[PDB]
């Protein structure tokens, strides 16, 4: 977990590149991948306890489980939302240049994938916020809205929507992605 | 607010002087028990005995320095009618600090057979010279044209100023066309003789030092002669201790071609004529900056001045030695 | 500042007396060191014990303080700050911006009282010097105010006034704990000393809290309701800022003395005869000081006795008048208890200006150069100057600005703000700090770098030099290169370069080739320092030259060296002997006459060594062994010149 | 500056570079020097001679290629190394052994000498928790790190000498002089530290809530005008500038955007040139941060288009006014920021601004070299 915190997510697109199509594969990859292991982990409420081991004097640190610290670093800051909200970006600035190149799938399902996560992301914190004000030194969590609504050092607002109006704009097939804008 | 104490040092007989580098940190002793001690002020706040070694056989009296940018040499004056320079030598390279050092003998001063007056350095500007003077009135400068060999002293100059020198003030140059002055005064041990001040120059005309100027007031013996720091000025400021105060200022009139071949015409004005002591003085000694003035005496009294707007010099420190420091006057900053 | 000095000083001595001593001294940065000796004194005593405890004598013992410091470095900060401001006159920003740093000091003067209050009551043994050290401090910061209403900012009637309300308000703080005292002994709702403090809170014009003291007053007795109704009505009459000032100073003084006709007339109708706590506050609200006389033990001092007279019995004050009533005052205090004190007389002199005459009466009281100087710099930054406040006995500005540079380098690291103090001086700034800096090591790095750079702009090098050499000769005593090079770029020097040239050729030879030749090739190749040091680079290049193996160039190269003739008769001894395998080939680079002449201007310099002394005979044994190589070598050269001729006599006919 | 279009292919990445120890100049810079990188064929620590001077050297212009002269493996990866006195390196290694050699500073050879071991204790278990920073007082050496331990010792040691271990176990991040023998300390907390090597006074009481938050800061030197002014650079996304001289005293807080703030770096002969590397970001360097405004700047940052060859400096003309460092309120954004990047995708980590010549070790297996950046 430490290492696809620290490498990836971090130095996967402004590197040594000859050419285009690697960047986009290398997103593309990294969030199917992380998709897929936020849909295969699932929070258990077992996870709430003090999970501190105490066999034979094995006075350990508090081993948190990668899920639940994922999930925590997602709903604090976190550079996430920077890199959809730059990866949203390029896609727009591909999109309206309007030329036959590969990544377009890619990025569809990069963005549907995105999508996807903060959907569940948002119905796991539905269930996840009872259970969080009974259990013992919670953790810093803060809404969708705040982090919709975050200033950003680009136009003192966040380009989501602006993104959002220029896919109906481009909008030859993006049906799927402006359906689950929309939910 | 001051630890003063009633014993210092480690020298069981009569202690002559002292002296520091002028870097600081490293100091250096002179008694009457025929070994010096070289000692080093750490930051921590405590001086220790660096080292301790015999030099002359005939009671060493005086010790000058020298800085570390022309060499680390140590010259001091003995009555045994000779007189020996030391040299500090150090061994390794640098990878932990300086490694063993210990004290040698490079070479010894030659052309002493009298009781040596004094024997410090000289400004540099036209090179780094060194006086050689005693009891007879000959003053000889030495020069060390190789800088590998320390033992190397031609002998380029030897002057004849008469009587019988006793202390010598040197005056460096303030530009490129200014000379360097030799102030010597004399004590023959007799206040009837008239004329114990003279003055000598570099003549650009002899390439020699011929004497620019003399001065018939002062006929006591002449105990310590002290030059003013050069600012830049024409003007110059000398302190000379006898038997009381003197203060006098040197003014240029002539100092030009034609109106003035191998003489300049200067007015010498008593500037300071007190004699507060009641007694004698010893040595007098200049600040640094040129703002402080310090001497002592034979009936064991010192007395520091200070600098004030008019040229003036009044008594600001006055300190017993017998007995007990009376006042308190700090003005601060 | 008069002829005569001070009084000795010199703390004494826990001991002595008995023994005969004496003290000798020994120069340094502003710091004396006195070592106890037995020279020239009445009488004779040795056997003395040794103990690491020196004597250092300075005035910068205050400096130890951690007060000091920061006030040191946010007066360096203000002082910058002002002089790189203080380059265009215009007047109402002017004194908007001196306002502002006057605000600025104030604020940091109050930070440095708490901190220092916090750490006297931290403390315990040094409270009486913390004590004095804050009265001392407090006149200075009344001064300070002072000369601030005064002379930088002067306001008429009405600002003035409000000025000097607030001053009055910020230096009493005695009527708050006369009031917690009556809340606290017995009932909070009357006490022996409550019309002490009404009266004061009515004096210091805070209405707020009067109003109230007289509401608790009236609901404690039983008939004074009347008697508060009517002093309201007196203090609502009262005029106050709205009147005056930005208004009309005559309809001011008029309110005014309606004022004091009403007060004068409801004091003579009858109704203040019971009472005697109203009866006197209503007296003395009139002119009357006869309460104050008889408690003038609660009344403070005479400063707010005189305050108190100006907001009573003075609703314009003359400059004249105001000096007038401060002697009259003054007297007025003495005839009922003296005070050998000169902070009065201090301020009587600031009354009566003369701005030159008091700074010379505090600096024969207490010096001070750092507020004197601010003070001095702040009147003449004004663009003002008057026939009254010119400094008199030689330069009193440079005498300050060189206090302030030796109170800086008296100490080591806090000489650092001392450098920017010589930045306006006519060529002796330079020489004050380089009689300062001559003298101490340097082993920082951004001291020595921004000396270097102030030296480089004020055009200077003659301690460049003296440093730099000093530097190279530390950087050989380790045998170094690169550093040495640089360094000896920077001087320009020569007899070092001569030396460390020496100092590589004996290492070249005791290592029989030369490794280094990359180490020194990174600051040269074009600019021509010295013949030697050229041809010092000219043959480290010829070492990868004829490592290369190159006819034309190798030749070209020899020639120059051998043209050179500025080297030892070895190096050219080698140089004959391992340019012969690469010109054994048949070339035409350089023709046998050039070739010859090389040739017979080397034996003749070896035969000119040769009558001189001797070539390496009393160093090695192999002399014979290298004629003979030369013989040979000469031989081989002079059949391939031969050869050659022939060939080119073959291809010309 | 003098940023031209030349660019070698040199493949060799580098973490950091320590030169030799320069006294009384700190533009000049010695031509050999040690580059302890991340992983030019492995992790080691090499030396490398080149042309690097003070005010651009004469010899080797543009594009100048270094040279190996001795390569000796490192065990463990560098990440902080400070020379004591004159021939001694100092390497510190994330498995805990601290390496020292005694080289030789003109043999051009390191020669392999001590080791100071045990850097991770714990009772039960092993958790790996070295030191990080490591300063040098001549001849002391401090090394500090996210543990709370102190390891002091003298010059010749092998063994370890002082582990100080209060009660206030913080986890110290970077450290910076003061004078001579005063360092401070900045904990990856968001305290700051000051002591003095003739007696340890921690007091990490400094907590500021408005006006500047107390993020876990990274970085931090010092300012070339005024050595106790110090410059601290962390996540919190703020320059900060400090006035300590023995008590934490701020001054200028610059509200830096779309960084990281890893390493700092200032310039000397003009103190108002600061550099901040990053991995949030590409290449850009500041202009205004300490300092007050400079004009004739922008058009340029982040990846867009360059502005070089030129150094305009502010008009120096009748002012009335006080401009010099200030800028305090954490509300700006990045004032005067100069574009380093020619326009594509790198990715470097290390950029050393010693002087007029800086020199910047990327992961693109690349090198860049600028001889002058103020004129």
């Amino acid at each position: 977990l430490q290492f696809l915190r620290d490498t990836v997510f971090l130095r996967y697109r402004t590197r040594a590149y000859r050419r285009a199509a690697e960047k986009w594969e290398v997103a593309e990859a990294v969030l199917d991948v992380f998709y897929k292991l936020l849909k295969d982990y699932e929070p258990q409420p077992e996870d709430f306890v003090d999970q501190y081991v105490e066999l034979q004097g094995e006075e350990r640190v508090a081993f948190k489980p990668p899920g639940f610290s994922l999930m925590h670093h997602l709903l604090n800051e976190s550079p996430m939302l920077e890199l959809c909200l730059s990866l949203m970006e390029e896609g727009v600035t591909q999109l309206d240049t309007y030329a036959p190149f590969p990544g377009k799938k890619h990025l569809e399902k990069a963005v549907a994938y995105c999508f996807m996560l903060l959907n569940l992301t948002l119905q796991k914190e539905n269930r996840f916020m009872d259970l969080l004000r009974e259990s013992h030194l919670s953790m810093i969590v803060t809404p969708l809205e705040q982090l919709l609504q975050g200033i950003n050092p680009r136009s003192k607002k966040a380009d989501n929507v602006v993104n959002i109006a220029r896919y109906l704009c481009h909008g030859n097939s993006n049906a799927e992605l402006a359906f689950e804008s929309a939910k | 607010m001051f630890v003063a104490r009633s014993i210092a040092a480690d020298h069981k007989d009569l202690i002559h002087d002292v002296s520091f580098d002028f870097h600081g940190r490293r100091m250096a002793t002179c008694s009457s028990d025929q070994s010096v001690k070289v000692w080093d002020k750490s930051e921590n706040g405590n001086w220790h005995c660096t080292a301790s070694w015999k030099t002359h056989s005939g009671s060493v009296w005086r010790v000058t320095w020298a800085h570390p940018e022309f060499g680390q040499v140590l010259a001091s004056c003995s009555f045994d009618r000779t007189a020996a320079v030391w040299e500090e030598i150090v061994g390794e390279s640098n990878d932990k600090l300086r490694g063993q050092s210990h004290w040698v003998k490079r070479t010894t001063l030659v052309d002493s057979r009298t009781s040596v007056t004094d024997v410090k350095f000289a400004p540099k500007h036209m090179g780094l010279m060194l006086a050689t003077c005693s009891a007879d009135g000959v003053v000889r400068i030495y020069e060390a044209p190789d800088v590998m060999n320390l033992s190397q002293w031609s002998l380029q100059h030897e002057i004849s100023c008469k009587l019988s020198c006793s202390c010598i003030s040197w005056n460096p140059s303030s530009s490129r066309a200014h000379s360097p002055m030799i102030a010597v005064g004399s004590d023959d041990s007799s206040p009837n003789i008239m004329g114990k001040v003279q003055i000598y120059e570099y003549n650009e005309n002899t390439r020699k030092y011929a004497k620019a100027e003399t001065l018939m007031s002062v006929s006591d013996p002449v105990h310590d002669i002290a030059f003013a720091p050069n600012l830049g000025r024409s003007f110059h400021i000398l302190a000379v201790a006898t038997k009381d105060v003197r203060i006098f200022t040197m003014k240029p009139l002539r100092k030009e071609l034609s109106s003035s071949g191998g003489v300049t015409k200067f007015e010498i004005h008593t500037v300071a004529q007190f004699d507060n002591h009641n007694s004698q003085v010893w040595r007098v000694s200049w600040n640094i900056t040129g703002t402080v003035l310090a001497s002592s005496g034979d009936d064991g009294t010192v007395r520091l001045w200070k600098a004030n707007y008019m040229d003036n010099w009044k008594c600001i420190g006055v300190l017993k030695g017998d007995g007990n420091p009376v006042g308190n006057s700090y003005q601060g900053f | 500042m008069e002829e005569l000095d001070v009084d000795p000083a010199e703390t004494p001595i826990p001991g002595l007396g008995q023994q005969n001593r004496h003290i000798g001294f020994s120069w340094g940065p502003g710091d004396l060191l006195l070592y106890e000796t037995l020279y020239q004194k009445q009488g004779n005593s040795e056997t003395a014990a040794r103990c690491p405890f020196m004597y250092l004598v300075r005035s910068d013992e205050d400096i130890y303080s951690p007060v000091l410091r920061k006030l040191f470095n946010e007066s360096h900060s203000i002082f910058v700050g002002l002089q790189k401001s203080a380059e265009e006159a215009s007047g109402k920003s002017r004194k908007a911006q001196l306002v502002q740093v006057s605000r600025n000091y104030r604020s940091v003067l109050r930070a440095c009282m708490e901190e220092m209050h916090t750490l006297s009551e931290s403390t315990r043994e040094t409270a009486q010097k913390y004590i004095s050290q804050i009265s001392i401090l407090s006149a200075m910061e009344l001064s300070w105010n002072l000369c601030e209403i005064l002379f930088i900012e002067s306001a008429p009637a009405g600002p003035l006034l409000i000025l000097l309300l607030e001053w009055v308000r910020l230096h009493v703080c005695e009527v708050d704990n006369i009031v917690q005292d009556v809340l606290r002994s017995e009932k909070p709702t009357e006490h022996e000393k409550f019309w002490d403090g009404v009266t004061g809170y009515v004096l210091q014009g805070r209405m707020n809290e009067a109003r109230q003291l007289l509401a608790k007053e009236a609901s404690t007795s039983a008939s004074a309701r009347s008697m508060c109704r009517v002093l309201d009505d007196l203090l609502k009459k009262m005029p106050m800022l709205h009147t005056g000032g930005t208004q009309t100073l005559t309809e001011f003084e008029l309110k005014w003395q309606h004022w004091r006709e009403e007060c004068e007339r409801h004091l003579q109708n009858g109704t203040f005869s019971s009472n005697v706590h109203m009866e006197a506050v209503c007296r003395v609200l009139l002119g009357d000081e006869e309460v104050l006389l008889e408690k003038r033990d609660l009344m403070t001092t005479w400063y707010h006795f005189l305050v108190s007279r100006l907001l009573f019995k003075h609703p314009t004050v003359k400059p004249t008048e105001l000096h007038f009533y401060a002697q009259s005052s003054l007297d007025m205090f003495l005839a009922g208890d003296s005070c050998p004190e000169p902070l009065d007389n201090i301020l009587l002199a600031a009354f009566e200006f003369d701005i030159h005459q008091v700074i010379k009466e505090f600096s024969i009281v207490s010096s001070n150069w750092w507020f004197v100087a601010h003070l001095t710099d702040l009147l003449d930054h004004c663009q003002l100057f008057q026939a009254h406040n010119l400094y008199f006995g030689a330069n009193m500005r440079e005498f300050l600005l060189l206090d302030y540079a030796s109170g800086l380098f008296s100490h080591h690291s806090l000489w650092q703000l001392g450098v920017d103090y010589f930045d306006y001086c006519p060529n002796l700034g330079r020489e004050y700090l380089k009689l300062h800096m001559e003298r101490i090591p340097l082993s920082t790095e951004k001291k020595a770098l921004k000396a270097l750079r102030i030296c480089e702009q004020r055009q200077m090098t003659e301690q460049v030099r003296s440093i730099c050499k000093t530097m190279a000769m530390q950087s050989l005593c380790n045998r170094r290169l690169g550093s040495a090079l640089s360094w000896s770029i920077r001087a320009k020097d020569a007899a070092f370069a001569t030396l460390i040239s020496d100092r590589f050729l004996k290492e070249y030879c005791e290592r029989g080739n030369f490794t280094d030749l990359d180490l020194i090739d990174n600051l040269g190749s074009a600019m021509l320092l010295s013949d030697r040091l050229t041809f010092l680079g000219k043959y480290r290049e010829f070492h990868r030259m004829y490592s290369q193996e190159q006819f034309s160039e190798a030749a070209s190269l020899l020639l120059s060296l051998m043209t050179a003739r500025i080297a030892p008769c070895s190096f050219w001894l080698t140089l004959l002997l391992d340019a012969l395998p690469l010109l054994e080939q048949k070339q035409v680079i350089f023709s046998a006459e050039q070739t010859y002449e090389l040739m017979r201007c080397l034996e003749d310099r070896m035969a000119a060594k040769l009558e001189s002394t001797s070539p390496d005979e009393i160093q090695k044994q192999d002399s014979s062994i290298d004629n003979t190589k030369v013989e040979m070598l000469r031989l081989a050269l002079a059949r391939n010149l031969a050869r050659a001729i022939v060939t080119e006599g073959a291809l010309q006919e | 500056m003098a940023d031209k279009f030349a660019a070698k292919f040199v493949s060799h990445k580098i973490s950091r570079t320590r030169w030799r120890p320069v006294s009384a100049s700190s533009l000049q810079q010695p031509d050999v020097f040690a580059t302890g990188s991340w992983d030019n064929e492995e992790n080691k620590v090499c030396v490398w001679a080149t042309s690097d001077f003070g005010a651009t050297s004469l010899d080797e212009e543009y594009q100048g290629d270094p040279k190996q002269l001795c390569d000796i493996k490192h065990p463990g990866d560098v990440m902080d190394m400070q020379f004591l006195d004159k021939e001694r390196i100092v390497t510190g290694s994330s498995t805990g052994t601290v390496t020292i050699f005694r080289h030789h500073e003109n043999n051009q050879t390191l020669s392999v000498n001590q080791r100071w071991e045990q850097a991770h204790y714990h009772v039960g278990s092993n958790m790996r928790a070295p030191c990080t920073a490591i300063v040098c007082s001549s001849p002391e050496i401090v090394s500090v790190g996210e543990d709370g331990r102190i390891n002091c010792f003298r010059a010749e040691s092998r063994d370890v000498l002082r582990t100080i271990d209060d009660a206030d176990s913080s986890t110290m991040h970077g450290v910076t002089f003061l004078r001579t023998t005063e360092i401070l300390t900045v904990n990856s907390v968001g305290q700051l530290k000051l002591w003095d090597l003739r007696k340890q006074g921690n007091d990490p009481t400094q907590i500021f809530s408005v006006t500047g938050e107390r993020v876990p800061l990274h970085c931090v030197d010092r300012h070339p005008n005024q050595q106790h002014v110090v410059a601290t650079g962390g996540q919190d996304g703020m320059l900060c500038i400090w006035d300590v001289r023995h008590g934490k005293m701020p001054m200028s807080l610059l509200n830096a955007h779309e960084a990281e703030m890893w390493e700092v770096h200032f310039h000397p002969s003009n103190p108002d040139h600061l550099f901040t590397c990053s991995e949030d970001g590409s290449l850009w360097h500041w202009d205004a941060s300490a300092d007050s405004e400079k004009p004739t700047f922008l058009l340029g940052g982040r990846s867009t288009f360059n502005i070089s060859r030129s150094s305009i400096a502010p008009p120096n003309a009748n002012q009335s006014l006080a401009c010099a460092w200030l800028s305090t309120d954490p509300t700006k954004g990045q004032l005067e920021i100069t574009n380093l990047l020619p326009s594509s995708t790198l990715s470097v980590n290390s950029l050393d601004v010693l002087g007029q010549n800086l020199v910047c070790g990327t992961d693109a297996e690349a090198i860049y070299v600028t001889r002058r950046l103020f004129s």
